């Protein structure tokens, strides 16, 4: 397993078959492949050197890691597709001892420098990745150049966590199983060697192929992918808030200490006290639940503020803040998410330091139907699409049909304040009842962001009390269209920044 | 005289 | 396990008494054991 | 071959835990 | 004891529990006897009468 | 209120399935004119109160979960059923003692 | 196994079998099976007989539904077959249906 | 506090302290079946380097071992490695048990 | 094995239990009985 | 109208609502309410506890233990039935394993003393849908009604030889008339056109018969209006001691002919001339074994 | 297969002997030469 | 299965002398079974006015098959005089069952803030009450329990 942590480096040895067994479009395969992996790996922002050597009957090296511009994502992203198939035409056989010798004297030449007796050489972990069929015809047999990469790095049974070696064979090409399993490297609770069909089951294995436990840092938005983990994994940042042993609002974890819900679940409560947050726990199923120090509601809410003037219900400003009375510990199992307009949205997004929050909302929002994601009542995550532009024009039109709430004309002015996003419109879900505060997330570069969480709806397709799964849907014919609106992050800045200054780093 | 299966080593 | 029927031998001139011994073998985890036992008699001073 | 042989309708032998 | 006659009953221990108001019980067997006592002073009295 | 009359509105406020307002539901008492005055004084008492509870803390377009109390109740019975007794058998020692 | 008290002929009934496990740390991997019954056509046909391999988590339960339709009058013997990986347990439970 | 331990179904092996390389050594792990069902079981060692197993390696023995009782099996083994192994033995029962 | 098991401790005011678990064939394994420290032997450390 | 307090097992509960009048001049000495339950519901002892023990007492006492060799029955004593006004009570039911092609309950109010005057009620939930319609689930519910043919490869050989095996003694072709489908069991019309051969049941040109089939079958059936068909069954079929009703029974045959003017296009010319020549053949030459 | 045979009043004099199969050798094959031992054991190639 | 509910006796007596008699009670009672069973009660068998400890009582839980609950448990405590309960809205706490018992502090603060009487000692003969209320972690079950 390729341990991710704070301290140390992660030298990464990516090689690829470049050699007359594996076609082009296998080829292909192994270069999406690679990209897929170096990209993945960065999105941690941990210390990482990648090495790209595209082997043949003889070795090519296309990057190297005693280089200094293997920390840097863009570069090793543009090296890696300037790759060539054909630049081994004239030698097409399989030399993994090649690939292995050029690794060694990369690791020998790192070794030299810096000095072998400096700590900074034994913190170093080691990670070799090759892509290939396994069936290499020349050179010399693999074990040898293993032995050597091993008594360099004097691996012995205490330090065999510092040399993993996988071999994964991805693509209609045959693969030879036992030979690809005698490549990887031998561990007791682990499999190295894989044969795989397309990129999408590589993705998936190598979300199993790390491990994040060891990572207790305050990192927003990181989070499981794999389709294997618990619903909890996947969604660190949910949290719920349990009024009296029921089960009422969702939330999200925005930092060590605060969390961010709806107004309308604090509606008739000002006795924090008998109210629990719950929050995943790496042991038990159920979480652990934490006591609420300080509530924080937005002082613009009122729903019957507009009762008069024929709006039943206005659900402006729909925003609070928790303050949990005890630090909650970050594991794999509970993680913040990330907020815009801040220092480490900016960061996660890979953008230039002198960015302005402007720039942030339309990196995020830019398309006219943009993809994006909210947690159901069983922790499963549903997809829905946040409309904007003249499509938003239309949107908020459908409201103005349910006059049996409002009588009033209710335009988009009056009523749908532009602090309000579409969704569930054709192919959109909609949240039960019972979902309100749960964050609406969206995914970019591995990792997720909020743009805003749910506040209301017309239609709740959990009216029907089949069980905490079954959900309906709404007929074509049912007259008011489904037309759910969410509170709009970006738009409640200046409310946030006051509530939160210290806490964060606004930009 | 023992009997045995997927043993023998003798091809053909 | 050997466990003897009696603590002592009685060994006064009038009588000698009967001289018995169960001998009981014991998995760790509980279970009885299934084997044969081979047991030698001597006797043996206070010397060694 | 005596007796019968119960070949490859055994147990998967991945989800038996092992002990050491 | 050789020749006697045992007599038995299983209950669920739910109940046994909150019989603890009167049990059948040795104790109270010998207590029901001592409440039948001729002398009731317990060791001394006036005169030696 | 009295001993005597808190079971005459105890069962004033629980609302039957039939939807009878109290006035309908005072004919069927069979007891004095203070049970039926407590009886109908308590419906509407109650009737109006969760009327206003549910007219100003019940939403259509809330999203949220409606509140929900424990009902921390009196009265509890205890439990009485348990499993039956076996075993009602009498047998005779008659080995030869040790 | 849970059954209705009596299903009418040509009624299309969802009886369950609940699986409960109290290890408190341990997750069984049970397989249940249903055996055919010449009365009612269950999922599982002659030609083939009908097993769901189902994990259960610790201290928890799990609920396999099967479905039965009854052509035939009478009393009839419903019977499901479970099997524990590493735990040697095999109850199964046999009930009849009116 | 006396606490004990049980499988009903487990496989025992006890190693020599420790053997000089080249030198041949039996491996006699024993099924203990104390279920009260009449089994049936194969029994194999997992091939490693530095040993130099009978018959190549892969291969499995077939074993029954009847309703309360225990079977040994037999695994010549001569250690050619240089400092230390790690051998498996893995038995597997069929899917009726 | 592989059990997880609730193990609950009890004093009359804030302690240091030091605990330890011990196999049991390692008393089958030695030639002879080596007893643990009881409260004889606590007992008999103040008396003397 | 909202589910409230719902125990963890029960799928859905609903509201049953009996209201009940004595047409007499002065009350019923006393009645009683039985109640026959349909498959997998019970009743909310609550609301019975709560219409019985509470002050109102709307009913005197109720038993939900009987004999009851059929369904779950309910047993509510009534003191008195009012002859003024109807006399209403209505309990929630809850319903615990869900069912397709459920049968309607019943409830019987009679007085005690006098068990003449009664009247009896039937109450189902308000085409039909199914829950278990897969590759084998939906043959084995569907295997009855039918023979084994699937009604789209049919063989003029098989035909004739399924035709009048002697356990078949009647064959007909006939026309739909009308379709009154019911909770339990369909009825279907049949005007008689021409009957090929004769039973034990007379019949005349014209003349008009009634068959009546499961409910289960009413897909596999999918009759139409005005419409004709083919059917032949056995000798026992006939269920009239008057009425002379036909069962659908497992050896009934049910062939769609195609109208006349239909007759003309591809997917059925290469059938009306077969079942043409079929009548015909058992018409003048008729059964050869 | 092993056969061993110790000595009644002291086990630890014993003798164990490697038996093997009515037609085969009672050593697995393994072709060694001064430091390495190379394993032989598996199959015997044919003449194609 | 419709006998008269209450306390039957059974009485035993020797034909010769029918003066002595000896009887035995028992009870007949209605069907009730509830869910798990609850039991809640103090460590001590009353309460002392100046024990600054307060009133610790351990709430247990355990299915009727044996094992154990884990859950939530609502406790209010209240005083009685006589006959009216004065119910302490303060001394409401919510309180986690794990291993299947918990434990919960009645503080004298509370207790003497309740009744707004500066003297201590007026609370002599109050008898006081405990209510509890476990709801199941996994599902909805919940039973009460008194003490
Ligand atoms: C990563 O490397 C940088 C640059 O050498 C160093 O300052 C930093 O401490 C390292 N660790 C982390 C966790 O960023
Ligand atoms: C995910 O789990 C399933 C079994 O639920 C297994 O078949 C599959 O291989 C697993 N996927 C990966 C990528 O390990
Ligand atoms: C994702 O989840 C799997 C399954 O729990 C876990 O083993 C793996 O380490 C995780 N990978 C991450 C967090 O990158
Ligand atoms: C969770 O609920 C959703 C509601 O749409 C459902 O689609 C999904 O299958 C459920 N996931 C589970 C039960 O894992
Ligand atoms: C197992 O083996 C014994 C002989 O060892 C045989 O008689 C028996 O029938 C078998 N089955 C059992 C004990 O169920």
């Amino acid at each position: 397993k390729i341990q991710i942590q704070r301290s140390g480096h992660l030298n990464l040895y990516l090689l690829l078959d470049c050699s007359q067994s594996v076609s082009e479009n296998d080829f292909l395969i192994f270069k999406e492949s690679a990209s897929l992996m170096v990209d993945r790996i960065f999105s941690f922002e941990i210390n990482v050197s990648v090495a790209i050597i595209t082997f043949a009957s003889e070795p090519k090296v296309l990057m190297s890691v005693l280089n200094d511009n293997s920390r840097d994502m863009t570069e090793v992203i543009s090296s890696l597709e300037n790759a060539n198939y054909k630049d081994h035409e004239n030698g097409t056989g399989t030399n993994t001892y090649a690939a292995l010798n050029s690794v060694y004297l990369m690791m020998n030449n790192q070794m030299r420098l810096l000095g072998m007796e400096t700590m900074a050489w034994q913190e170093i972990r080691h990670a070799i990745i090759l892509l290939t069929d396994g069936k290499s015809n020349m050179g010399g047999s693999p074990k040898t150049a293993v032995d050597h990469i091993r008594e360099i790095l004097n691996i012995n049974q205490k330090r065999n966590d510092y040399l993993d070696i996988y071999a994964i064979g991805v693509g209609k090409l045959d693969v030879d199983w036992r030979e690809l399993n005698e490549l990887g490297s031998k561990k007791d609770g682990e499999r190295h060697a894989f044969i795989l069909q397309d990129t999408k089951a590589l993705h998936q294995v190598f979300e199993h192929m790390l491990d994040v436990s060891k990572l207790t840092d305050t990192i927003c938005g990181v989070g499981n992918m794999s389709a294997n983990a618990s619903d909890q994994e996947r969604t660190p940042w949910h949290v719920t808030i349990k009024p009296k042993s029921q089960e009422t609002c969702r939330g999200a974890l925005i930092s060590d200490q605060w969390v961010l819900t709806a107004a309308h679940c604090f509606r008739d409560g000002n006795d924090h006290s008998l109210w629990r947050v719950n929050v995943g726990d790496p042991k038990s199923q159920w979480g652990k639940e934490f006591l609420i120090e300080k509530a924080v509601i937005s002082p613009g809410f009122d729903v019957f503020a507009k009762k008069n003037q024929g709006i039943l219900e206005f659900y402006g400003d729909d925003i609070a803040l928790l303050k949990l009375a005890q630090k909650v510990k970050m594991s794999t199992h509970a993680r913040p998410i990330c907020l815009p307009c801040t220092m480490e949205a900016n960061l996660a997004l890979r953008r230039p330091q002198g960015s302005t929050c402007r720039d942030h909302e339309n990196e995020l929002l830019n398309k006219q139907s943009v993809p994006a994601h909210f947690v159901a009542l069983n922790g499963s995550k549903l997809n829905i699409n946040l409309k904007m532009g003249v499509e938003w024009t239309s949107c908020a039109e459908v409201v103005s049909q349910e006059k049996t709430m409002f009588p009033n004309l209710t335009d988009v002015r009056e009523v749908v304040t532009d602090q309000f996003l579409c969704s569930g419109t054709q192919e959109d879900e909609s949240p039960c009842k019972g979902e309100a505060g749960g964050a609406v997330f969206l995914e970019r570069r591995f990792r997720f962001f909020q743009v805003g969480l749910v506040s209301w709806g017309l239609y709740n397709p959990c009216l029907g009390s089949a069980d905490k799964n079954s959900r309906k849907r709404a007929p074509r014919s049912k007259v008011p269209p489904p037309r759910d609106f969410h509170i709009n992050l970006f738009r409640m800045q200046p409310w946030l920044r006051q509530h939160l200054g210290d806490v964060l780093n606004f930009l | 005289h023992v009997e045995y299966t997927m043993e023998a080593n003798e091809d053909y | 396990k050997i466990t003897p029927g009696k603590p002592y031998i009685l060994t006064v001139p009038g009588h000698l008494d009967e001289m018995q011994l169960d001998i009981q073998a014991r998995y760790i985890y509980g279970k009885p054991v299934q084997g044969v036992a081979y047991v030698r008699f001597g006797l043996l001073d206070e010397d060694g | 071959a005596l007796e019968i042989l119960q070949e490859e309708d055994l147990i998967d032998e991945d989800d038996i835990p092992v002990r050491s | 004891d050789h020749g006697a006659r045992v007599v038995l009953v299983a209950v669920d221990k739910g109940v046994f529990v909150l019989n603890k108001k009167n049990k059948l019980t040795q104790s109270k067997i010998w207590d029901v006897v001592e409440k039948a006592d001729i002398g009731c002073t317990p060791g001394s009295g006036k005169d030696y009468a | 209120y009295p001993k005597e009359l808190r079971k005459c509105c105890e069962d004033g406020m629980r609302e039957n399935p039939m939807r009878f307002s109290c006035q309908r539901r005072t004919r069927f008492i069979s007891l004095g004119e203070a049970c039926k005055k407590v009886f109908l004084d308590c419906c509407n008492y109650i009737t109006e109160l969760r009327r206003q509870h549910a007219r100003a803390s019940h939403l259509g377009l809330a999203r949220s979960n409606l509140d929900e109390d424990i009902i921390a109740e009196e009265n509890i019975v205890s439990r009485s059923e348990f499993p039956e007794s076996w075993l009602w058998n009498v047998e005779d020692l008659k080995e030869p003692p040790k | 196994l849970r059954l209705p008290y009596s299903v009418v002929r040509n009624e299309q009934v969802e009886i369950r079998a609940v699986l409960y496990n109290y290890r408190q740390n341990q997750e069984l991997k049970v397989r249940v099976e249903l055996l055919h019954n010449p009365a009612f056509c269950s999922l599982a046909t002659t030609k083939r007989r009908h097993q769901q391999t189902v994990t259960i988590p610790p201290k928890s339960s799990l609920s396999v539904p099967y479905v039965i339709v009854p052509l035939k009058t009478g009393l009839q013997e419903v019977e499901v077959k479970a099997a524990v990986y590493h735990h040697f347990i095999s109850d199964g439970v046999r009930k009849s249906l009116k | 506090v006396q606490l004990r331990v049980f499988r009903e179904f487990h496989l025992h092996l006890r190693l020599p302290m420790s053997v000089r390389r080249f030198e041949q050594l039996e491996l006699r792990p024993v099924l203990y079946n104390y279920l009260d069902k009449n089994l049936t079981v194969s029994v194999h060692v997992s091939p490693v380097e530095g040993l130099c197993l009978a018959g190549g390696g892969g291969l499995a023995q077939q074993v029954l071992v009847p309703a309360g009782s225990a079977r040994p099996v037999a695994f010549s083994v001569v250690p050619t490695a240089a400092a230390a192994v790690s051998l498996k033995v893995v038995a597997r029962g069929s899917f009726e048990f | 094995n592989g059990e997880s098991v609730k193990l609950h401790l009890e004093t009359d005011s804030l302690a240091l239990v030091a605990l330890g678990a011990l196999d049991t064939a390692l008393y089958a394994a030695g030639s002879k009985s080596h007893k643990p420290l009881n409260m004889g032997k606590v007992f008999e450390a103040m008396n003397s | 109208p909202e589910t409230e307090k719902r125990p963890q097992d029960a799928k859905n509960t609903m509201i049953l609502e009996i209201c009940t009048r004595y047409r007499g001049d002065q009350d019923a000495t006393m009645s009683i309410l039985d109640i026959s339950m349909m498959t997998g519901f019970a009743p909310d002892t609550d609301d019975l506890k709560q219409l019985a023990n509470g002050v109102d007492r709307y009913i005197s006492k109720y038993e939900l233990d009987k004999a009851f060799s059929d369904r779950n029955t309910l047993i509510i004593y009534l003191d008195k039935v009012s002859h003024s006004e109807d006399d209403c009570l209505a309990f929630k039911v809850h319903q615990y394993f869900n069912v397709e092609l459920i049968q309607p309950g019943a409830v019987k109010v009679y007085a005690y003393y006098n068990l003449e005057e009664s009247c009896t009620r039937f109450y189902h939930p308000e085409g039909k849908l199914n829950k278990l319609c897969r590759d084998e689930l939906c043959r084995c519910a569907e295997e009855n009604c039918f023979i084994q043919k699937s009604d789209d490869k049919v063989t003029l050989e098989e035909r004739l030889d399924k035709a009048c095996e002697p356990g078949v003694d009647y064959v007909y072709k006939t026309r739909l008339v009308k379709v009154q489908l019911s909770n339990d069991f369909d009825e279907y019309i049949m005007a008689i056109e021409q009957t090929i051969k004769s039973g034990s049941d007379e019949v005349q040109v014209g003349q008009q018969r009634t068959f009546i089939s499961p409910i289960k079958c009413r897909e596999a059936l999918k009759l139409e209006e005005k419409k004709h068909y083919l059917m032949w069954g056995l000798s026992s079929d006939f269920w009239g001691e008057p009425n002379l009703s036909y069962i659908i029974g497992k050896d009934t045959w049910v062939e769609h002919w195609p109208e006349e003017d239909e007759c003309q296009d591809e997917e059925n010319q290469k059938q009306c001339q077969d079942l043409g020549a079929f009548t015909e053949s058992m018409v003048v030459f008729g059964c050869p074994n | 297969a092993s056969a061993t045979l110790y000595d009644y009043y002291n086990p630890e004099r014993r003798c164990s002997v490697f038996y093997g199969a009515p037609s085969k050798s009672r050593l697995l094959a393994t072709l060694c030469s001064a430091e390495v031992c190379q394993c032989a054991e598996g199959k015997c190639p044919r003449q194609r | 299965e419709l006998v008269n509910m209450g306390q039957w006796k059974i009485r035993a007596y020797y034909e010769n002398s029918p003066q002595q008699v000896f009887s035995t009670e028992f009870e007949v009672k209605e069907y009730v079974l509830p869910s798990f069973e609850v039991i809640v009660e103090p460590t001590e068998k009353f309460y002392y006015i100046y024990n600054e400890k307060g009133l610790e009582v351990t709430i247990t839980a355990r299915f009727l098959y044996g094992k154990k609950v884990e859950g939530t448990a609502f406790v209010i405590f209240g005083i009685q005089d006589g006959e009216q309960r004065i119910s302490l809205p303060e001394s409401l706490k919510r309180i986690p069952i794990e291993d299947g018992s918990g434990e919960v502090v009645l503080s004298r603060k509370v207790l003497l803030d309740g009744v707004q009487n500066l003297r201590a000692e007026d609370l002599v003969g109050k008898s006081l009450y405990v209510s509890a209320t476990v709801i199941l972690h996994s599902g909805s079950d919940m039973v009460q329990a008194e003490r």
